[PDB]
């Protein structure tokens, strides 16, 4: 009697009933918030993993489900095989007669009157031991671990092994996949044998099974089925339907794969991106969270329409992206309405086809209204787009410089589609500091605290505007950076001489740090021309060169044993570089700030107001990635000076870093 | 009706309380392939410092 | 022979022979950077400070100013009567007759061979001894101070005092100002005395002096110049405008709130408003595009000038031109307010009463605003006076601000019918103006500790179709002058189904006694798009909830100054809920005797996954005023409880606070 | 053109070996009110630097 593909019993304490006739449960078993005796013997092996949560007057595991033997662990529950959690009255795991769990770890966790937790040698029972999660149980010191057998090494102890207070922890002999007493299974078995070394005669089948028989590989007619079994070509035709792919018969077609036409029992390889078509019930997704839009995970083409609302968020143009850059087709209208979070629309990067199935009323197929923070659209010189039927209208967007609407119908390819009030300069761009012209820079010459950058000298549109520039600096930890948000800022006057340039010297700045650099011109216009035009350059980032690392921290050492010693540390404060290796030396050792800155303050004011304008031999070896090593051969109990270097990528010209030495002495021969 | 915080025990105890005897849902049908789908559910909601309210209890359990 | 009023020698050597005659200095003196033997024992006084700084070849400044004594610092370089900065090859302060330095300190830094820093009591020489600064010297420890005298205790330290090798520190007797050997000079000299205890046989006088006598207080017909001396009226008569004569002083111009009488301008008038600053500026119209443009007129008075306010971006804009122009009442030219899209209220210019018009933009316009996308309102309400002497007025693409309030100008501007049919325009103008909405009228409020119920009226859409929703903004505020542009918690309430009832809303958990701004807004969502949108909204109504129980005392500190009694203090509560009115305390006499942070994440899976929705006696006495009393009459060295409350006005139907109690011990008998 | 950032002692010598026989010195001595000063001072011209160019100090060298 096979049940499933999922079983969930909750609340209603005789609904358990469900497993009166259930030997094997095809898929998971959930037994939550559950407020008499019931015993299933029959149930022995589950292929999904096991959750039991708040079930309030069980004492122990076995009195449900004495005979449960395996549980394969095929589809796990966060990575865990068994859940036993907030279970109150529980007092111990009363699976005396579990005996293998494939997969997945255990999670015990929450149980306050819980005992036999270390009288069970999990290693012997399941393989990834190390993932275990036991915490927040009753505590052994107060519970009374007592058995009624064998022992083992658990831990760094040896002590007995028992499931309950009645039965003990059933083992196989060390000649083995054993039977009830001391005779080998078969090899492809698993658990316990109803006969020795028998196909015909297991209890659970390793690997897979298939008409009584634990086979390795499934029949060249069978296929696989969940993790256990294998089924035939007509069985996973009338489950809705599956595929059948490499020998599996799973649900749908894996990534990379489509199904074939007509024969649609079996997958085809698509090559390209295949065509992930996303369906909603719903006529127009909107997309007002992060939340909202998980949805869309992974289509390449919408068939719907786009409403983007997003006032608040966490960092979104990085999740967008996530969800909603692999979008390449929408069949209908795109509306970005209120959208206060977005200053660009990048996330929709391969979306470069907007047809307009259903246009909203006016016939329009880009629809943008009310966004304060939206500074440009994802329409720059590299991607494309096409809208083949509908309008655009642009309205009240500050930050949009109204240039970029007017690049965005030249790919688009509606330049004379729209109306006059469509895109309308009164609302659009109104607070803009865009339109200027590109100012270019020249030279940059970095060293480990100082930047030396010039730009081109700059003439003005109009002869009498009086010219200055403004440099905008900052720390930019990566390239992700708007010139609106920080900003050092540093006025620097164009130079009297024609022939310099004008340049900036930044004076005290991190070794190897990446700073964003930019100029921006100021002209005064004498004659106040409303068509302003301004100079504004490019992002520049720049990093420092590289110098000489910090000296590594803490450096500690120890002996474990004579004629050789161990040393750890932490990586330097300042790096100053990608950090390459650590170049250890270890010598034979013979036998027997307000102050200063009041000063800065105080300094300051004397040259503003006093001038006026007129009117034994080292042993080196190098660490390649970690922050420890071993030491060997050496004389015992002989002290020794540790010397620690650390090097970076550059090291090779500059030089590694200082030595931050220790002493040690190794252990008496 | 307001978004209490509620975690661990409590959680489930105000999931318990508001639903009473109304529980949850436990019918067993075939099981599709890769219907875990669905994440970010008003359970978790309610653990988060914002919380969830009494009727967001209501609308995740029964 | 007086020379000042300040003298500044430097590079040249030989520059310093301008003291030869010198026997006061009035003003401060510089020595700078200055690379044989000059001697100068006429001076003796210097009024404001004495800067020395890097002059090579002078050892001690005996060999200049033997004489030198008093050093008034009437004026101090950045707080400082005395700077010794950078000296090389100076070995000691040779003023070994410095006697009094009246007002500043002394920083002596940066003299690598300077000696005998910790021999001069500096106590008796000046008074702000703690904020001194000698640092950077000579190390003491590494000098070798030694006398060829008297002593007394410096810091911690008993030790002998004398300035050079040659001369020790002079002092006077404890039964004085004396003179050279033992006897008290007058009570208004200073320093020494050529004669004991005369007038005409002084130094330096304290306080004043005139016609060789040192007097306390200026005769009849003297004032006070710079700090030290009398001088008469025809002196100062004859210093340069010229000098002002005001409170028996002779300043160089009239303190703040006064100005110059007419044609009497010796004296000082008082002008009770805001003193006329009149600014004038050479470019013909002041363009302010930020705040920091606008800085140049602050406490201007009358502008020679036009005003064209261009403010695009900004900070605080509001709060910062009211500190500039918010004293600006005259304006000659025409004001003009384009693009200044910040602006949401002219109020910055209040007391701008006066627009005259000597120039006018083309078409004879005085005041000319444009496209200003969110002001709102002018500086325009009933309050305010304005008058516009000639000019029209033009207004243009002012969605914000409402065509009354501009029709409401003119009354008080006094051009009702001058301007034309297009100067004031109602299409951009009002266009989606909301102050002509209709107000969601409140209907009743009702206050507790923490809930708050208020109610509007109904409001029937202008539109049979349009779909009606309410939206609830709350937050607590401290004081009204709150925007409702900004915070704000908000709450979506619906119309109730009953025509009867009206709608509503339920405030929980709010602090008691706080004043909560809350205001709604209407949501009509309108079937048929009419552009003559307007949308609702209600005033902004300031709750504050029933004065709750007020906070425990702050912060209870008892002591015992004698038996029998307790002196107890305390500060108000951190929530008083009320007027505080008394306080009431109690004593009673006592008997003698990643982990955790992983589990989270991984819970909330949990939770995320299962569930799923259906589809002795005590004393009292009451202190009246202040936050302080006494206890009278207990038990000498016995225990006491100090219990102490905190009531409010409405403390007689609500009951007093809680206790924030203390325990103390009276004082052994 | 570029040049060091120059602050404190060095500072000082920097301008006398630019200033050589010109030197420093106020333009107008014993003036009867103070110039003032808090800003504009070769402290700020090289401690934060615009370019502490050699004209530059040739301007403040009298």
């Amino acid at each position: 009697e096979i049940c499933g593909p999922g079983i969930d019993i909750r609340n209603d304490y005789q609904q358990l009933k469900r497993l009166e006739n259930c030997t094997v449960i095809e898929g998971y078993l959930h037994i939550l918030l559950i407020s008499r005796s019931y015993r299933f013997p029959k149930l022995t092996v589950i292929t999904e993993y096991l959750l039991l949560f708040r079930v309030a007057g069980l004492e122990s595991l076995g009195d449900l489900f004495p005979n449960l033997t395996v549980i394969r662990g095929w589809k796990l529950f966060y990575n865990y095989a068994l859940v036993i959690f907030e279970m109150t009255n529980l007092k111990d795991i009363g699976l005396y007669n579990l005996r293998n769990i494939t997969r997945g770890a255990i999670r015990i966790e929450k149980n306050a009157d819980l005992c036999y937790l270390s009288t069970v040698d999990w290693s012997l029972i399941l393989d990834a031991v190390s993932n275990n999660y036991i915490v927040g149980n009753k505590p052994p010191k107060e519970c009374g671990d007592l058995c009624p057998c064998e022992k083992t090494t658990i831990n760094n102890e040896y002590n007995y092994r028992c499931w309950t207070t009645n039965r003990c922890q059933k083992m196989c002999p060390s000649t083995c996949a054993c039977t009830e007493n001391n005779e080998c299974c078969h090899p492809e078995c698993l658990g316990s044998c109803s006969a020795p070394d028998n196909d015909t005669a297991c209890v659970a089948c390793r690997h897979y099974y298939y008409a009584g028989v634990c086979v390795p590989a499934c029949p060249p007619n069978t296929y696989r089925f969940e993790g256990w079994r294998c089924v035939d070509r007509d069985f996973c035709a009338n489950i809705l339907g599956f595929v059948i792919h490499d020998g599996e018969c799973m649900q749908e077609c894996p990534s990379g794969f489509i199904r074939n036409g007509s024969q649609s029992m079996y997958c085809i390889p698509c090559e390209g991106p295949c065509p992930k078509v996303c369906e909603e019930e719903k006529k127009t997704k909107t997309i007002d969270s992060v939340t909202s839009a998980q949805m869309l995970q992974g289509c390449t083409i919408f068939k719907g329409n786009l409403l983007i609302n997003i006032r608040r968020g966490n960092n979104i143009a990085s999740e967008l992206e996530n969800f909603m850059g692999l979008i390449e087709v929408v069949t209908g209208y795109v509306k970005i309405r209120h959208s206060h979070a977005l200053v660009s629309l990048s996330f929709l990067k391969n979306l470069r086809l907007i047809l307009g199935e259903e246009q909203l009323e006016g016939n329009y197929s880009f629809y943008v209204l009310d966004n304060q923070n939206l500074q440009q659209l994802w329409d720059w010189d590299h991607r494309n787009l096409t809208i083949k039927a509908g309008k655009m209208y642009f309205a009240f967007n500050p930050k949009l410089c109204v240039s970029e609407i007017y690049r965005m119908e030249e790919v688009t390819g509606t330049k004379g589609r729209q109306s006059k009030g469509d895109i309308n300069t009164r609302n659009n761009g109104e607070r803009a500091s865009c339109e200027s012209d590109v100012l270019h820079f020249t030279s940059t010459t970095t060293s480990k605290n100082r930047i030396i950058i010039t730009w081109h000298r700059y003439r003005p549109p109009d002869y009498r505007d009086l010219i200055s520039f403004t440099v905008y600096y900052k720390e930019a930890p990566f390239k992700n950076v708007t010139e609106y948000d920080s900003w050092n800022m540093v006025d620097v006057d164009l130079p009297p001489n024609k022939d310099v340039e004008p340049g900036i010297l930044l004076h005290g700045l991190k070794p190897w740090t990446q700073y964003a650099v930019y100029v921006k011109a100021v002209t005064l216009t004498m004659v106040e021309n409303d068509h302003i035009r301004g100079a504004k350059s490019e992002i520049l980032y720049i990093r420092t060169n590289a110098s000489v690392p910090s000296i590594p921290l803490d450096v500690l050492s120890a002996s474990n044993s004579s004629s050789q010693l161990i040393v750890k540390w932490n990586p330097p404060s300042l790096p100053n570089g990608n950090l390459s290796y650590y170049i250890v030396r270890w010598q034979r050792q013979p036998q027997d700030k307000e102050e200063a800155e009041y000063r800065k303050v105080f300094e300051n004011f004397l040259h503003n107001s006093i001038f006026v304008p007129r009117p034994y031999p080292f042993f080196e070896s190098r660490v390649d990635n970690k922050e420890r090593t071993v030491i060997s051969n050496l004389r015992p109990f002989t002290l020794y000076r540790i010397d620690i270097h650390s090097c970076n990528h550059e090291a090779e010209k500059l030089g590694c870093s200082a030595s931050n030495f220790v002493f040690a002495r190794t252990m008496p021969a | 009706i307001t978004a209490e915080i509620l975690c661990s025990a409590h959680l489930v105890a105000a999931l318990q309380r508001v639903c009473g005897n109304r529980g949850v849902y436990r019918p067993p049908p075939t099981r599709r392939r890769s219907t875990r789908n669905g994440t970010t559910g008003i359970a978790t909601k309610c653990c988060t410092t914002t919380g969830c309210t009494t009727d967001d209890l209501e609308k995740y359990c029964n």
